[PDB]
């Protein structure tokens, strides 16, 4: 039975929030802080088991640790979907405006 | 069969060329 | 490829029956008296 | 030495490097020293399709195959660590470069098999016990072969994975169910495996070089069909660094 | 596509049986099994209630 | 060109035309139903 | 519709402030603009990098705020990344690198102004289109 | 293919060259009238 | 006569069937070779690569094409203009895949019909006539050079050329809308006057000339057969016609002058065609159409739509449409 | 029914090409100078 892995993702959380995980990295624009430092730093070091792992990723700064605290409730993860991550499509999608 | 028909068709205009210009009725000044 | 199964049939005629309209007209137009 | 406008329209840019055949010797490991390979390069000399088996069910062979493409075929500028093992052995791990060329190759008979060739995430490791890296040294290891296409791919009706048409629109009343494999674009990902014989080293320089041959699936084109078996043989280069 | 292989016909006494071919001539073509010998052990009946030959 | 002395007319009269007319749309009635089978 | 002193009033700071801008400062934001910055900002959105537009919801969620006259002035002069962690004059027009992008050299502080100005007031008129993309043409 | 390459090359200069030679043959004498225009 | 001077006198021979002629001798050759080559692929070519993606299209009819689909396709995107003959190729399988018929059969077609245009020429020289017929010639020909040669080489690709098929055209047509503009370009507005006046000019000559026919014949016999072929009295009353013609607009709008009346004939759709085909060639290096696209604006700063933004909003949807696996960054510049 | 699908086109060009070249041999016999 085929499914479009894509549109099957688009109903878990990956269709509400940021997930660190196979979301384009464009999305980190959608709030105060986070592009394009922290998004390329989140996306490098990507994938997270939990959301509150990124604040593990090394080298961040008390202020960069505290943007991503305030920004944890639009994160999510999900399982690395092959077809969003490949083709390094986390960095262009493809979409432009 | 499409593919046998159009160049079927294709080939009988060639040749229909050939009849028409080596085999034409020729012109005559009266 | 799918294509219509009635299409070949209505070529030919399609071809066919006025070429031999004119094919019968230049005929017995030529076999008349010079 | 040789410029790009030396190179340009020659061939010479989709070969990899040779040594000559006086390099034979042995570049040594030493086991406290981390390495890398600088430069990953592989040219493939011949592409090899497995037939389809006709009903028989015997062995299926190997068939020979002519590129169309043209002088594509080439993966380079690969680097990665060179992890040295507690046993001994030698572990690469790839981490970039251009790893991967779209290729077609055309059967007997005309049909063709687009693959993408590609070592992705190679992960070849040695035997124990290499102290040094010689003529006789061997990588064995396994990659990621991602779909040949990527999801934002449309298909002449314009259905996509992660764009396009979900149905076939030029038939808008026709029975889905027939045509789902077609109106359900599917992501492969499989494995390939690769082995890499070196036949010849630069002990001083730290250069390396041999020949390859890799097992791959073909494209599939997403989930339309099945895809073919391929193996790959051409010729290697590597150049080891400390780092 | 493919030989399914041959096929060997055996009764319930475990004696091969084998079964006789169509001639070029006929469009169709009873179903007759005989032993090595020619002798018949078995046949798809046309009639059933005289039946002594069939398969079951 | 100088003409070709070996020419001649060609004829089917009226008679003949019904008698092939009547041989070919025979030989269809009958052939047909083995060209449709 | 009119192009009101309401439309013209936008923004000078974070803190309340508003400014309202005279006709002639909207025409020359606007020409300004296009001297200077519509080879790449067409219609406000951005040809080398799409992902960041100038509409005025970005621009309030960039670091420093930049939906007022002032970030966009500070911009102008002192331009950074998104989230403001680097400085990028040495790739993007300013005051700063007036030197390497020379159209800025006559570009004055009213001259800034005006074009914060028209950032500003553009998507009050045209709505999605600003920032819009081709979608919206 | 080398081989098509050289009779192709090889065809082409002839050709070429019968239409250089051939409009170098008097060309202008070539017509219904007058032909002394050298 | 020795053997070259027979054979000059043999190709320059007003009484060959049809004629030779020393641009003849170039034109047959690389219009025979052009034609096999046309044939053959348009039955049996296998698809093409057009766009270098590895995403081969089927322009012939074996490959599931019937006549209006069926195209001999464009060389690859990849090969851009480099010369792709045969012999660059390590096999024909590979020509065949990259395009490499659509190369050959253009740059023959393109050479014969130059040779063609000459050859007009050269007959008429050879008869005795006035000589510019070619000149009229020059007009369908250089447009498609403009379709052929030039729009690939402003573009930098023969991928870009116009597909040798009907449907293949139709893509050409609207790819081009898409990315020119081409409506609202002037050259092809005159194009357009040029092949609708052209045609209108023809059917009006036509009419007239066919309305003041000379009584020559029977009611139960076809009129044609009152004119002889080479009689030297003029088979119309031309000064019937423009009698007619005078009245029905006004005097002085109507020739009294065939010859005048046959320049115009001649001028106007060669003029017009002459600026369709610029009109490519210039579109060729980017110099668009019209681009009026907000040009109309409310007090307010509104956008007032006119037919020129919904044409926008089409050649919109053929832009983002278009190639869609070609395409990696946002802007299409050539 | 099961048809033989070029049974149609088979028997049109059977019935067809004869019978036509007999009327263009007729047509053009009764053409000529009595
Ligand atoms: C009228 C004869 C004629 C002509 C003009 C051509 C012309 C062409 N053919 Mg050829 N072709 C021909 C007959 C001809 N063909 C025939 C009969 C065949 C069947 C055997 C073929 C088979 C063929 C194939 C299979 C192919 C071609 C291709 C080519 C092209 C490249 C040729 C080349 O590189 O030459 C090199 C030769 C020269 C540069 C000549 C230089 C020597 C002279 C003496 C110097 C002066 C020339 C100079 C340039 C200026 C011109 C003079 C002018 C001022 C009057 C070219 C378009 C190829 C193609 O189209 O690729 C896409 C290709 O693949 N042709
Ligand atoms: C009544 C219907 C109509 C009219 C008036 C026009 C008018 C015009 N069309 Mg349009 N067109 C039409 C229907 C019409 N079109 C249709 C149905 C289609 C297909 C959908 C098109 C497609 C079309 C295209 C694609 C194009 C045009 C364009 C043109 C112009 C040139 C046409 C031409 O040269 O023809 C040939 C006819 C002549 C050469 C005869 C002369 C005609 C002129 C215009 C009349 C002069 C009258 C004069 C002003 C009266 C003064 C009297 C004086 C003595 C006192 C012209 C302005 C072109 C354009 O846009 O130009 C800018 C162009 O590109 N038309
Ligand atoms: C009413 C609507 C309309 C009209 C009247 C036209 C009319 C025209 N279009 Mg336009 N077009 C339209 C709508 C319209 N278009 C639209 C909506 C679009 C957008 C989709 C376009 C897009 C478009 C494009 C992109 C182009 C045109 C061009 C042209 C012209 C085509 C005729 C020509 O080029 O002759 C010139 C003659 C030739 C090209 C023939 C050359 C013949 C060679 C020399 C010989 C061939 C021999 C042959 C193979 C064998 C012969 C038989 C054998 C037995 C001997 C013409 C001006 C084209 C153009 O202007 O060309 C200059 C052009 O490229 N149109
Ligand atoms: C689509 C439009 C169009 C076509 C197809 C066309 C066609 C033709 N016009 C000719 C002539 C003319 N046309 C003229 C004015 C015009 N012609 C116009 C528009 C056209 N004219 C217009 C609008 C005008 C007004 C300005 C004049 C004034 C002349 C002539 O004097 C001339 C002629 O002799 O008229 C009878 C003939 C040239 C003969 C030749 O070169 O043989 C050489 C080629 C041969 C024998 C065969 C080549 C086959 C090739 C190799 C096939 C492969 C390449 C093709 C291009 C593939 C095309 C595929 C298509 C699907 C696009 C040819 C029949
Ligand atoms: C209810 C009401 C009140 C009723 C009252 C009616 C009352 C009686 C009216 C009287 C008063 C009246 C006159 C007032 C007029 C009102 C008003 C002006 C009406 C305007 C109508 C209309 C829009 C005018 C349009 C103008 C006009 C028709 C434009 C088209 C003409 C066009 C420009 C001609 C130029 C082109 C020219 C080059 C054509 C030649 C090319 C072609 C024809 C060659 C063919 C050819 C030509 C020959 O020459 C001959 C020889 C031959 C062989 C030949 O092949
Ligand atoms: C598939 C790949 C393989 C391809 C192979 C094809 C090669 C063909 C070679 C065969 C040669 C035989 C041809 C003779 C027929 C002939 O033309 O004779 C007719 C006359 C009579 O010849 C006349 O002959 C006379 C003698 S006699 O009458 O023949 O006895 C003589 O008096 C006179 O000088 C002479 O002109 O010849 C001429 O008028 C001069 C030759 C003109 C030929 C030009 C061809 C133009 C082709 C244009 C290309 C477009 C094609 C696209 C199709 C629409
Ligand atoms: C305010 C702007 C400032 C000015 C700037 C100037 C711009 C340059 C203008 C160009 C000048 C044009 C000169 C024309 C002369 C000429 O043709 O003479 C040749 C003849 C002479 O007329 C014939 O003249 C004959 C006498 S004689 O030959 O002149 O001696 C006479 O016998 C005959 O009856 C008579 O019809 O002209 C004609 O045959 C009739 C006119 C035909 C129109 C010609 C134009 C070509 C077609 C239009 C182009 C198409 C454009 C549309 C695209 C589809
Ligand atoms: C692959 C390409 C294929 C295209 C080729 C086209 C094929 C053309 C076939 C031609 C056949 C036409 C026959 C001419 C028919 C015709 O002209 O006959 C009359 C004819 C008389 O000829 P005459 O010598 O009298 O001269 C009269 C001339 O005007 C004839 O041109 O006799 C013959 O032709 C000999 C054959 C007798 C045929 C008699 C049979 C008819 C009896 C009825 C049979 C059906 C009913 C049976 C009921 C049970
Ligand atoms: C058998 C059969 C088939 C069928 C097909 C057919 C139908 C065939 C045909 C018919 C046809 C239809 C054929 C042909 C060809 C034609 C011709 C043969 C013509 C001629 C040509 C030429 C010779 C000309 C040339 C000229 C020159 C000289 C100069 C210039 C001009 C011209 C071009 C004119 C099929 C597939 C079913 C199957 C198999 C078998
Ligand atoms: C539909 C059908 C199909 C198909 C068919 C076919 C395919 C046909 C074709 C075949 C054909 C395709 C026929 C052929 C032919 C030919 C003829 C009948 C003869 C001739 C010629 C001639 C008559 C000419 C004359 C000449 C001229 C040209 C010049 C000078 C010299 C001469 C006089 C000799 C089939 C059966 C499968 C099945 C069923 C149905
Ligand atoms: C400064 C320059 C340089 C150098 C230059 C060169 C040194 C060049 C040259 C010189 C030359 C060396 C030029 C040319 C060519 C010549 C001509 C253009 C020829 C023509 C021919 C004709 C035209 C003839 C005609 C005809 C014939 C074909 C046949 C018979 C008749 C007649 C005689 C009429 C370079 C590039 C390094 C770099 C940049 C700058
Ligand atoms: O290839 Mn045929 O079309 Ca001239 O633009 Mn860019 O490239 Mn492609 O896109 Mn749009
Ligand atoms: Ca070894
Ligand atoms: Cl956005
Ligand atoms: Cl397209
Ligand atoms: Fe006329």
């Amino acid at each position: 039975e085929l499914v479009n892995v894509v549109d099957e993702k688009l109903g878990t959380a990956y269709g509400e929030k940021i997930d660190l995980n196979n979301t384009n990295i464009a999305a980190f624009i959608q709030y105060r802080g986070l592009y394009p430092t922290l998004a390329k730093l989140i996306v490098k070091n990507a994938p997270y088991e939990s959301v509150e792992d990124v604040l593990n990723i090394p080298g961040l700064t008390e202020r960069q640790k505290q943007i991503l605290r305030e920004n944890l409730e639009h994160f999510t993860v999900t399982e690395v979907e092959t077809a969003l991550v490949e083709g390094g499509d986390r960095y262009n999608n493809g979409l432009y405006k | 069969m499409e593919t046998i028909t159009y160049v079927f068709i294709f080939a009988c205009i060639i040749a229909l060329f050939f009849f028409a210009i080596f085999f034409r009725e020729p012109p005559r000044i009266t | 490829m799918e294509v219509n199964q009635l299409g070949l049939i209505a070529t030919a005629l399609f071809v066919l029956v006025p070429s031999v309209f004119l094919i019968i007209l230049y005929v017995q137009t030529e076999s008349q008296q010079k | 030495t040789l410029t790009y406008d030396d190179i340009v329209g020659t061939g010479l840019a989709n070969k990899c490097p040779t040594l000559d055949d006086t390099a034979r010797g042995a570049y040594p490991i030493d086991s406290s020293q981390t390495y890398r390979i600088a430069r990953l390069c592989l040219q493939p000399t011949t592409f090899l399709v497995k037939e389809e088996p006709k009903n028989k069910r015997q062995e299926a062979e190997f068939v020979p195959t002519k590129l169309v493409t043209r002088e594509t075929t080439s993966l380079d500028q690969i680097q990665g660590e060179l992890k040295v093992n507690s046993d001994g052995s030698l572990t690469f791990v790839e981490e970039d470069g251009i790893d991967f060329q779209p290729v077609t190759v055309q059967m007997a008979g005309g049909e063709r098999i687009p693959l993408l060739f590609t070592v992705k995430n190679l992960v070849a490791s040695t035997q124990p016990n290499v102290t040094s890296i010689t003529t006789s040294t061997d990588f064995k290891g396994e990659f990621n072969v991602p779909s040949y296409r990527t999801a934002n791919f449309l298909d002449p009706k314009g259905r996509g994975l992660a764009s396009g048409y979900d149905s076939a629109i030029a038939l808008p009343q026709a029975k889905e169910e027939e045509l789902a494999r077609a109106n359900v674009k599917r992501f492969s990902l499989t494995k390939g495996q690769i082995s890499l014989n070196v036949a010849k080293v630069d002990g001083r320089t730290g250069e390396i070089a041999g020949t390859f041959e890799s097992e791959q699936l073909s494209d599939d084109d997403m989930g339309a069909h099945e895809p073919h078996e391929v193996k790959i043989q051409g010729v290697f280069y590597a150049s080891i660094e400390p780092a | 596509q493919a030989w399914k292989g041959h096929a060997v016909f055996r009764n319930k006494e475990g004696e091969e049986l084998f079964v006789r071919r169509m001639p070029a001539f006929f469009e169709s073509f009873p179903v007759i099994l005989t032993d090595k010998n020619g002798v018949v052990k078995a046949d798809i009946p046309f009639r059933r209630a005289e039946s002594k030959y069939s398969f079951e | 060109m100088e003409p070709n002395p070996n020419r001649q007319p060609v004829e089917l009269n009226r008679t003949s035309l019904y008698l092939g007319l009547l041989l070919i749309l025979v030989l269809a009635l009958l052939f047909s139903s083995y060209f449709f089978n | 519709a009119e192009l009101t002193p309401e439309v013209l009033t936008v923004p000078l700071n974070s803190e309340g402030k508003t400014i309202t801008l005279t006709e002639k400062q909207y025409l020359e934001g606007k020409r300004l603009f296009q001297y200077a910055c519509a080879s790449c900002h067409v219609g406000g959105i951005t040809k080398t990098n799409p992902s960041l537009d100038l509409r005025t919801e970005t621009l309030a969620l960039a670091t420093p705020p930049r939906d007022n006259i002032e970030g966009l002035v500070d911009y102008m002069k002192n331009p950074t990344t998104y989230d403001g962690e680097q400085e990028i004059a040495e790739v993007h027009p300013s005051l700063r690198s007036a030197d390497i992008f020379p159209k800025m050299r006559n570009l004055t502080e009213k001259d800034l102004v005006a074009i914060a100005g028209h950032i500003l007031v553009e998507p009050k008129i045209l709505g999605d289109k600003w920032g819009g993309g081709k979608v919206y043409y | 293919m080398e081989t098509l390459k050289i009779t192709v090359y090889i065809v082409v200069t002839f050709f070429v060259l019968l239409f250089v030679f051939g409009f170098l043959s008097g060309d202008p004498a070539r017509n219904p009238k007058r032909k002394d225009l050298e | 006569a020795n053997l070259w001077e027979r054979f000059c006198n043999w190709v320059t021979s007003t009484d060959n069937r049809l004629y030779v002629g020393w641009f003849g001798v170039i034109m047959i050759p690389t219009l025979l070779a052009a034609t096999i080559c046309f044939v053959i692929a348009f039955i049996a070519a296998p698809p093409v690569d057009i766009d270098g993606i590895r995403e081969p299209v089927s322009g012939s009819l074996l490959y599931g094409n019937n006549i209006i689909t069926g195209a001999v396709v464009p060389s690859s995107n990849a090969i851009g203009l480099h010369f792709y003959p045969i012999w660059e190729a390590a096999s024909l399988d590979e020509w065949l895949y990259n395009g490499g018929p659509y190369q050959l059969i253009i740059f023959h077609f393109l050479l014969g019909a130059s040779c063609y245009m000459g050859r007009q020429w050269e007959l008429s020289y050879r008869l005795g006539m006035r000589p510019w017929i070619c000149v009229a010639y020059s007009a369908p020909l250089a447009s498609a050079f403009a379709v052929f040669l030039i729009y690939p080489i402003g573009q930098g690709s023969f991928s870009d050329g116009m597909p040798l098929g009907i449907s293949g055209t139709f893509n050409f047509m609207i790819v081009f809308q898409a990315e020119h503009n081409i409506l609202m370009h002037p050259f092809h507005q005159l194009g357009v006057a040029g092949v609708f006046g052209g045609a209108l000019f023809c059917a009006m000559h036509g009419s007239l000339v066919t309305s003041s026919l000379i009584r020559e014949t029977t009611e139960t016999e076809s009129a044609n057969y009152g004119y002889k072929f080479g009689q030297e009295e003029e088979t119309y009353n031309i000064v019937a016609a423009h009698g007619y013609f005078g009245r029905l607009i006004f005097q002085y709008a109507s020739f009294n002058n065939s010859r005048s009346l046959h320049f115009f004939l001649a001028a106007w759709p060669v003029v017009g065609v002459w600026f369709a085909a610029l009109g490519i060639s210039t579109m060729a290096f980017n110099l668009n159409g019209f681009n009026f696209n907000h040009s109309v604006i409310d007090a307010k700063g509104n956008v007032i739509n006119t037919w020129a933004d919904i044409i926008n909003r089409a050649n919109l949807g053929m832009e983002v449409m278009h190639e869609r696996n070609a395409h990696n960054f946002p802007l299409d510049l050539a």
